[PDB]
């Protein structure tokens, strides 16, 4: 019975009644989350859903509902038949409904929570497939992203499409190339016919469907991994929209490209959670409870885990990336202050640079080391551990290097700004962003570490498989996921605490004098970037009161 | 509910009293603080005419509209039938608009309840009637409406009997509250007492007590 | 499904109040209402549950006194008796009463009551009206408390060769046997309809006398 | 929560209130509308319950001696159309014109769908009040025979159909509608040659004829 | 309360209006409306797919007054309430001021009623867009668009429906690339031909003489063309 | 347990399409007792059986409309009531502006339309109440729903276990349909209709009620000594 | 929170406008948005006049302002006009708006205005006057204010730059400086509505012969004058 739900309930999704949907993706989740979405049909078994699974269905149920039990219900072998090998075979109408239902869904709206869980939905179920149906999957899901009558409101759900794209890159990263060529060029196009040409600063307007895929990018470049060393043409390409986009809500977005590029170099993170692997030693007939009850979901070879571990080859392309994009910013707003102007393109641009600098800084947090001017939870940090193996890599120093030349250059920004744009206020908000960046990313990322993404929430899936007084009735995608939320925690265990430098105390006293200004709308997130400075600092407090 | 705490509002109103005698009715104030002004004071026994006394018990704003309307009543009677209104006519009255008020929802119809003494016109028959939320109005030779209500009700009951009422009215004045008093009189007679003669009935009350426990203890 | 179950909520008015009790003879309609236990110096005689409508037609009732009920039944029978310069009807009466309390059906208005009356078409007649905007033609009705044992002691008393004497006789039986006896005068109230006399309320004194001739029947 | 009240959007922009009516209109029984040539033909079912006269239980009714037309509400309807056609020929002294009574019944309809405190029409002319000129027009619960039939007719007959023969087409195909079911046909007739453009009900020897061979289809 | 009755949201919201502006999408016609230097056209879609209709009564394109011309998205029921609305006040302003209803003065009228209905709570708003065009005495050719919302105000070019994104992309650029308020094209025909041409282009669809409904209104009168004059048009369109 | 959302008033469609409180309404006729109503070609009866105990008197079933037209009833009295009451009204005013007696037809025509208001209204109620009209001489028969329904039949029954005086009907149709001339037996048949209809109950003078109108009579209702099968 | 509150959020999310009194007259200043190049801008006015010397900006639900300019007309002519012979005084044309939107608030079955008035005026025996009247239906007489969404900074700017001396040409600068600090989008003649009450015009007033007939102080800038004005900042 379990499959032909799985069907009557993909297809009753509405666009009205919000409570039904979140109803019915909380049942879509629990199907998803405890069967293998595959094909368990053998070679030859010449056996169909409609003449084995539905006259067995229809005659155990008119025998329930007519006022007997279960027990009396005899069948034979044939309900074998009836089972998987036919019954797994409605999978792929199942997707394509869903895919439909979804981009339906873009256009309603929608509270933020049923937007998760929706996305939750999705991942779950392309990590429950195999590698046919996945593969079917990801090419109807690029099918209709590139072609479908979408995104006509003005505040659409995007994250209910460009998410799980990126999920299918997590799994299969040799997709990405080819996709993300497409997504430049179609960018490209939208800005030839005139997109983000008109300066909209409180809103967006519905001339910008090029955020799309502004957005998809972002995903896509989050999860490349080892399948971006294409990087010449992806650093043309952001050079060019960085230079050819002016607009405060679009500069925004497109700062993010930087930061899932050198994130995604970077970072210690696991890439495959799948129910069962492909390779599996289990038989295709225990497969149906994700071994939830069984000892041999605890065993060694069920759990071998795929992890992403950066190499010299990407550590050297964030570092050239990180080195490239901070003079160019330097280069642009020395020249841009060389001639200050009044008018909103000056300003704009201003933030704008400013937005990159902070998301380079951002991106590449993880090569930053706290105890630089001068521990048990060793984390997988790339230049080593102690102080010995440290000095001896000359990348480490010239990291460290660039971090000083970028925050020499935010006290020339500063010291720019209050000398000749006082009544500004925009300006000082993305200054005072930036600074909070350069204190709170001493070699953790904590911007984007709270915001949703295209990974298996730990406390969803939690509350989907626990069941109390029973120790772990869980799945491989749950252990995956438990095991990247560990790391991911001893990564976010490090003490930043440290002596305050020459730049740093320079930084504090600037942030202080923010903070007691006229504007409430320039004090007051200066109020909160001198509390985490004051948190990453020791004695600060001194410094603060005298 | 709504009439039953119409009640519990009359209950924590000043006390007030009500004694009819052979040819006089006796209608029965908080503590005034140091900055009050006691010149201007509405006094609790209202008049609604030359024959006839009200004294509420319970939310004086809302009796202030009671009052008025009984006064307009009284006038309207006088004026269309040439004859001043009865005693029962005008707690009928009384009572129909509270029972009005009652309905309609009624969040709080008045919240307050009345005492309509005085006599007929033509006429030296003392009558008195007590008037309470939801329109029921009924006869009394003494009541009492207020905090105490069940003491002061049974002290009466105690002393005052229903097979010789007080000739004089003296006596009828002449009672012990544990103040405000109004007498009523036929031929549209109304008189108010002042302080100095409530205080002189208080300092006979007391040296009668004082004489009584000096002859017994 | 749905009814209109306030109407029957109404209806149960088996605890509305005290006791009323008519019987309707071939010599004038008697109705009995219990008098509650007041204050020793209350004037008992403001207490009135069985009212006049017209001098042939009278009331009883078993609610509040608090009153519309019966000043339209007045203002009907006046305004017939101006237009047609006779007397009205008592059944036409009583469907003034309930025609009123329609028009003023899913919602119960007003309290039931018991209209007695005489007219030259139907001699004596007795009706409950209910606050349903309904009535019923009764030989002898009992409302109140303790109305159902009431209405079994009339259903088994009620033998339509009554008098006027044992109507009351049977009234104040009946009345002293809800209350639970030591019903002497100021526990009960009587009253009577004739065609000669019209509607008349008893005194004290005939109450009383009458209480002893039922002592006195009861000793034998 | 959105369904539960008329004249309420909900968030794709729709009123379920009139869906349900439209609903309910696809429960009732078939009538059918065919345009001929200088003429229209009504056709309408009648299901028998039992003690039932087969005569005289008309459903097709007359506005204005020249318009052809939950039952309680297609009366209601069609009273407003005709005081509506009375109103026009009272003040232009011309017969209303199909268009213009259309129109006006269309405002009318739509006037019970903008307050929550009336109740949508469920009639057949759509519930929403919206309306089109038709060559052939179906509704009831065979509705999509009749409308098969009709198309099969458009298709058949390019350059018109006569009022003679569409009497009898009108019978067959509700007879064609019926046979779903396991009942009387009432037709009416307005045409400008054989009933000089005055709507009529065609009885007797032609309904004969019509019935013969509808049963021979 | 405030999902189902136009009332303020706690987020200051009016979740009323825009299911109207939702609603005003139900029917797939785009209509696109341009002016010339002495003409307005207005071009709409038309989709007859019952084979039972009659072409000739289904139209959005209605005629408020002699100059006046309206063609509205959304539900044909609401459009002929405005319609028999915008007809009424048009004639009362005739009669009572002695001349001509302007068009934006019918266009702020019909904005007025709609914030009424915005703003009592016992009237729902009208899921319909109401674009008027005329050729006015002092202003000449002019287009005015309302909204359920109340909101209303002229335009060079314009276009509604679920596919205007496009039709408004694309006369943004030629308008950019004219560097102008208008079409120079001195008749009506062609400024048809333009409007025609430019709705086939956005939409990526060729149509017929029985796909589109057009209104053309000059100094004279506003009217609608007939389907043979959409297919003389159609003709001298495919001869260039 | 199984609760509706879509039966609170009779401004709400049910998702099918249902009117839940007009068939409450429809319900509400089972309550009242049971009417039986015949009809042949030149004579019209109406037949009627409650009383609340031994010392109460009869409900009325039968009400006069005019002196060629009444009614019987079932269900809610006062909207009995206000029905009768507006039919006499329109037959006052047929009888007053045009000297034209009330054709029987053009009277259920509008009490359909009457009863058709207070099904859209809100916050009203629809009527609750079944009626059985009968006119003068041809004959005729109608039956009338709450629901703004009416039938012209030859004959039927409701309330209160009235399935079995329609069976018997039903039956003996082509028996009673051509009695014409005599009355007495059409009233017989009709007795015995609604005999059919009573669980073991006896019929006496008390509990019974009959109505006649044809030609050259008048509508006439019997009761009392009067139902004693004479 | 009520519906009043929700109104105050409303115009909260509106455009800014401001409002800035000197000691011989009153500029009011606005930004006109209309993300459509095919839309007329000239269309569409955010300062309306309501008498010849009184005239009234917005923040918030702009239909609602429309409708609240025309019953603010009328009223301005049917209560105080056709019985004295005159236009009303600033204070009591505002306490009739203020009038009229705590009845809208009050009345059953209507919501309150979205909108924010900034108004401002002159008269005898008063001089000039510039007065804030909210949703609820309180009117507030002031200096120097500012409404809508970037209305702190522009108020913190105006606070800084109010005195006493301050001249219509100083507020008219002083106001362009704070719509220039604070444009959503393109800051040009086009895109800015400015009015001012000042000294009266007699070339605005359309005939002479009547010396005791003097021309309005109400006075919108044209958008010539406006880029002229922008060009010396």
């Amino acid at each position: 019975h379990i499959t032909n739900v799985l069907s009557m309930l993909v297809s009753k999704l509405d666009m009205n009644d919000t409570n039904l949907t979140s109803n019915l993706i909380n049942g879509i989740v629990s199907i998803a989350a405890f069967i293998p979405i595959q094909d368990l049909t053998g070679e030859d078994d010449y056996i169909s859903f409609e003449s084995d699974t539905l006259p067995l269905v229809q005659q155990h149920f008119y025998h329930i509902k007519c006022g007997e039990s279960s027990k009396t219900f005899r069948v034979d072998d044939e309900l074998l038949n009836n089972a998987f090998k036919a019954s797994t075979t409605v999978f792929q109408s199942m997707l394509k409904v869903y895919v439909e239902k979804i981009f339906q869904l873009v256009d309603v709206d929608l509270e933020d929570s049923l937007v998760t869980k929706i996305n939750q939905t999705t991942m779950i179920l392309q990590e429950s497939m195999d590698d046919k149906i996945f593969n079917y999957f990801a090419s109807l899901l690029q099918r209709n992203f590139w072609s479908n009558d979408s995104f006509k409101e003005k505040d659409p759900n995007y994250e209910l499409v460009t998410i799980p794209l990126a999920a299918l890159v997590r799994r299969n990263n040799g997709l990405s190339k080819e996709l993300v060529r497409t997504l430049l060029f179609h960018i490209k196009e939208q800005i030839k016919r005139g997109a983000g040409s008109v300066r909209s600063t409180s809103e967006i307007q519905q001339r910008d469907v090029k955020l799309v895929l502004y957005l998809t990018a972002l995903n896509d470049v989050l999860r490349q991994c080892h399948e971006s060393l294409y990087s010449d043409e992806l650093i043309t390409f952001m050079k060019y929209l960085y230079d050819n986009v002016t607009n405060p809500p679009l500069d925004v977005i497109t700062s993010i490209v930087i930061h899932s590029a050198l994130a995604t170099l970077c970072t210690t993170e696991i890439t495959d959670c799948r129910l069962f692997p492909e390779d599996s030693k289990i038989p295709e007939k225990d497969r149906w409870g994700g071994l939830q009850f069984d000892p041999r979901r605890f065993d060694k070879q069920h759990l071998s885990f795929q992890w992403h571990v950066p190499s010299s080859d990407e550590i050297t392309l964030s570092i050239s990336i990180l080195e490239s994009l901070s003079e160019y910013c330097i280069n642009n707003v020395e020249e841009l202050m060389k001639a200050p102007r009044h008018d909103s393109e000056y300003g704009d641009m201003i933030q704008k640079y400013v937005l990159v600098m902070t998301h380079t800084l951002s991106g590449s947090s993880l090569l930053f080391d706290p105890d630089f001017n001068k521990d048990i939870y060793t984390c997988n940090y790339y230049f080593g551990n102690t102080t010995e193996e440290k000095l001896q890599n000359p990348q480490y120093l010239q990291v460290h290097r660039v971090r000083a030349r970028i925050g020499h250059f935010f006290h020339k920004l500063y010291v720019f700004l209050s000398t000749n744009f006082e009544n500004n206020t925009n300006m000082f908000q993305i200054l005072l962003h930036g600074l909070k960046v350069w204190f709170t990313d001493l070699g953790q990322e904590t911007v984007f570490n709270e915001d949703p993404n295209a990974f298996i929430d730990v406390d969803f899936l939690e509350n989907v498989q626990s069941l109390s007084h029973v120790n772990e009735p869980f799945t491989r995608t749950n252990f995956a996921i438990r095991a990247n939320s560990l790391h991911q925690s001893r990564v976010l265990l490090h003490s930043t605490n440290r002596k305050a430098s020459k730049l740093e105390n320079l930084l504090l006293v600037d942030i202080i004098q923010l903070a007691t200004s006229l504007y409430p709308d320039i004090y007051k997130p200066a109020q909160g970037t001198l509390v985490h400075c004051m948190k990453q600092l020791v004695g600060s407090y001194g410094v603060v009161i005298n | 509910f709504q009439v039953e705490y119409a009640l519990e509002a009359v209950k924590r109103g000043t006390c007030a009293v009500g004694v009819k005698g052979k040819n006089c009715v006796v209608l029965g104030r908080r503590s005034t603080l140091k900055l009050q002004d006691t010149r201007i004071t509405p006094s609790k026994v209202s008049k609604i005419d030359s024959h006839v006394v009200l004294s509420f018990s319970g939310l004086n704003a809302d009796s202030r509209i009671l009052i008025e309307k009984a006064r307009v009543e009284a006038q309207s009677h006088r004026l269309t039938l040439e004859d001043p209104v009865t005693v029962e006519y005008l707690t009928r009255y009384v009572a129909g608009v509270q029972q009005r008020y009652t309905q309609s929802g009624g969040v709080r119809p008045f919240g307050v309840s009345t005492l309509i003494a005085g006599f007929d016109p033509r006429d030296d028959e003392p009558k008195l009637y007590q008037t309470e939320p939801s329109g029921i109005y009924s006869s009394w030779s003494a009541q009492t409406i207020g905090r105490n209500s069940k003491t002061v009700r049974e002290f009466l009951e105690k002393n005052y009997d229903r097979k010789e009422p007080p000739a004089t009215v003296e006596e009828c004045v002449k009672l012990t509250v544990r103040i405000e008093i109004t007498v009523v009189k036929p031929d549209s007679d109304i008189v108010a007492l002042s302080s100095e003669e409530i205080n002189q009935y208080v300092t006979q009350i007391e040296q009668e007590k004082q004489e009584q426990q000096e002859q017994d203890k | 499904e749905g009814r209109l179950f306030q109407v029957e909520y109404s209806l149960e008015a088996i605890k509305l109040g005290s006791t009323a009790i008519g019987i309707a003879t071939k010599e004038g309609v008697v109705l009995g209402v219990e008098k509650r236990a007041t204050s020793p110096l209350l004037e008992s005689d403001s207490i009135e549950k069985i009212v006049e409508i017209d001098r042939h037609i009278g009331c009883a009732m078993s609610g509040l006194t608090a009153r519309s009920m019966i000043e339209h039944a007045r203002t009907a029978a006046v305004t017939h008796n101006l237009y047609y310069d006779e007397d009205i009807n008592v059944e036409s009466l009583t469907q003034s009463v309930c025609d009123l309390a329609l028009r003023f059906m899913s919602r119960p208005f007003g309290v039931a009551l018991l209209i007695a009356g005489h007219d030259a078409d139907d001699g004596y007649q007795l009706f409950h009206a209910e606050p349903s905007g309904t009535f019923y033609r009764y030989n002898a009705k009992a409302i109140g408390s303790g109305s159902e044992g009431a209405q079994a002691e009339l259903l088994n008393e009620w033998h339509s060769s009554l008098t006027l004497k044992e109507a009351e006789l049977l009234v104040l039986k009946i009345l002293k046997q809800v209350m639970e006896e030591k019903l002497d005068e100021n526990n009960a109230q009587l009253s009577c309809i004739t065609k000669q006399d019209g509607f008349k309320i008893y005194d004290n004194e005939k109450t009383a006398e009458l209480i002893k001739e039922l002592k006195e029947k009861e000793a034998a | 929560g959105y369904d539960l009240s008329n004249s309420v959007f909900s968030p794709d922009g729709r009123n379920f209130q009139v869906e349900y009516a439209v609903k309910a209109v696809e429960n009732g029984t078939t009538s059918i509308g065919i345009k001929c040539n200088d003429g229209v033909v009504f056709a309408v079912e009648k299901l028998i319950t039992s003690l039932l006269v087969p005569q005289k239980n008309v459903k097709i009714q007359v506005v204005d001696r020249h318009i052809g037309c939950l039952i309680p509400d297609g009366r209601h309807l069609v009273n407003r159309g005709r005081e509506e056609a009375a109103s026009f020929k009272k003040l232009y002294k011309t017969p209303i014109p199909i268009p213009a009574f259309a129109d006006r019944l269309g405002q009318y309809v739509q006037a019970h769908t903008l307050y929550n405190s009336v109740r949508p029409f469920g009639v057949s002319l759509e519930p929403s009040g919206s309306y089109w000129g038709y060559k052939g027009a179906a509704t009831g619960k065979g509705r999509q025979s009749a409308k098969a039939e009709l198309e099969k007719l458009v298709d058949h007959h390019p350059e018109g159909l006569s009022a003679r023969e569409a009497v009898k087409q009108a019978a067959k195909i509700i007879y064609l509608a019926h046979e779903d079911n396991k009942f009387e046909l009432e037709i009416s007739w307005c045409s400008l040659s054989e009933t000089n453009g005055l709507h009529k009900f065609v009885k007797g020897d032609l309904l004969q004829e019509a019935i013969d061979f509808a049963q021979k289809e | 309360y405030d999902r189902h009755i136009t009332i303020f949201s706690p987020e200051g919201r009016l979740y009323q209006v825009e299911y109207a502006f939702k609603a005003t999408n139900q029917t797939n016609i785009n209509s696109l409306a341009v002016r010339g230097k002495d003409c307005t056209v207005v071009i709409s879609q038309k989709k007859v797919p019952d084979k039972l209709l009659d072409p000739t009564t289904v139209s959005y394109i209605f005629c408020i007054s002699r100059t006046i011309g309206m063609v509205v998205n959304g539900p044909i029921p609401d459009a002929r309430n405005a319609a028999l609305r915008a007809k009424a006040e048009a004639a009362e302003f005739r009669y009572k001021y002695g001349y001509d209803m302007p068009c934006d003065v019918l266009a702020k009228r019909m904005a007025n009623l709609s914030q009424i209905y915005t703003q009592r709570a016992y009237m729902r708003p009208l899921g319909v867009i109401l674009t008027f065009v005329s050729v006015d005495e002092e202003l000449g050719p002019s287009i005015y668009k309302t909204d359920p919302a109340g909101y209303y105000v002229g335009y060079k070019a314009t276009a509604t429906g679920p596919k205007q994104q496009e039709i408004t992309t694309n006369l943004e650029n030629h308008f950019k690339k004219s560097k102008i308020d208008h079409i120079n094209e001195e008749s009506w025909e062609k400024v048809v031909e333009f409007a025609i041409t430019h709705m086939i282009d956005a939409l990526g669809t060729e149509f017929s003489k029985n796909d589109l409904e057009v209104g053309v209104a000059t100094k004279d009168k506003f009217f609608t063309l007939s389907a043979e004059n959409i297919e003389e048009r159609l003709v001298a369109i495919a001869e260039q | 347990m199984f609760r509706n959302n879509y039966d609170g008033d009779t401004v709400t469609f049910s998702p099918t399409g249902r009117l839940f409180q007009v068939e409450y309404a429809l319900e509400a006729i089972k309550q009242g007792s049971v009417t039986v109503g015949l009809r042949s070609n030149t004579h019209a009866v109406l037949v009627a059986l409650r009383n609340a105990d031994e010392l109460s008197s009869y409900q009325k079933k039968i009400i006069k409309c005019d002196e060629h037209m009444g009614l019987s009833l079932a269900g809610l009295a006062p909207d009995a009531r206000v029905l009768s009451n507006y039919l006499r009204q329109q037959c006052n005013y047929s009888s007053l502006v045009f000297n034209r007696k009330l054709a029987v037809e053009r009277a259920g025509h509008l009490l359909c339309d009457k009863a058709q208001k207070n099904t859209q209204s809100y916050g009203g109620r629809p009527y609750g109440v079944g009626l059985l009209i009968i006119g003068y001489d041809g004959a005729h028969l109608l039956e009338f729903q709450p629901s703004g329904n009416v039938t012209e039949l030859y004959g039927t029954a409701i309330g209160a276990r009235s399935q079995g005086a329609k069976t018997y009907l039903e039956r003996t149709l082509d028996t009673f349909i051509k009695i014409d001339g005599n009355p007495d037996e059409l009233i017989k048949a009709g007795v015995e209709a609604i005999s059919q209809s009573l669980r073991d109950e006896s019929l006496t003078v008390d509990n019974l009620s009959i109505a006649i109108v044809g030609k050259d009579t008048p509508f006439t209702i019997y009761d009392g000594e009067a139902v004693a099968k004479y | 929170l009520g519906q009043i509150d929700y109104a105050l959020t409303a115009v909260k999310q509106g455009v800014t406008s401001l409002g800035i009194k000197a000691t011989n007259g009153v500029v009011i200043a606005t930004e006109k948005k209309s993300s459509s190049p095919l839309a007329m801008s000239e269309t569409l006015s955010k300062v309306s006049l309501l008498t010849p010397d009184i005239g009234a900006v917005y923040s918030g639900m702009g239909p609602d302002y429309r409708v609240l300019v025309d019953k603010s007309r009328k009223v301005a002519h049917t209560s105080y006009k056709r019985i004295y012979g005159e236009y009303p005084p600033t204070k009591l044309l505002v306490s009739e708006v203020a009038k009229i939107m705590q009845e809208a608030t009050q009345s059953g079955g209507v919501r309150p205005f979205g909108v924010s008035l900034l108004i401002a005026g002159h008269d005898e025996f008063n001089g000039f006057s510039l007065y804030q009247v909210d949703p609820s239906g309180s009117y507030f007489p002031w200096k120097a204010t500012a409404i809508g969404k970037g209305s702190v900074a522009a108020k913190t700017f105006l606070e800084k730059r109010w005195n006493d001396e301050l001249e219509l040409e100083d507020a008219i600068h002083i106001a362009l400086l704070t719509l220039k600090e604070s444009v959503e989008g393109e800051f040009n003649g086009d895109t800015i509505e400015l009015a001012i009450i000042g000294d009266e015009n007699p070339d605005l007033l359309g005939y002479t012969g009547i010396p005791t007939d003097k021309g309005p102080r109400f006075r919108k800038l044209t958008s010539q004058e406006i880029n002229d004005r922008l060009e010396a900042l």
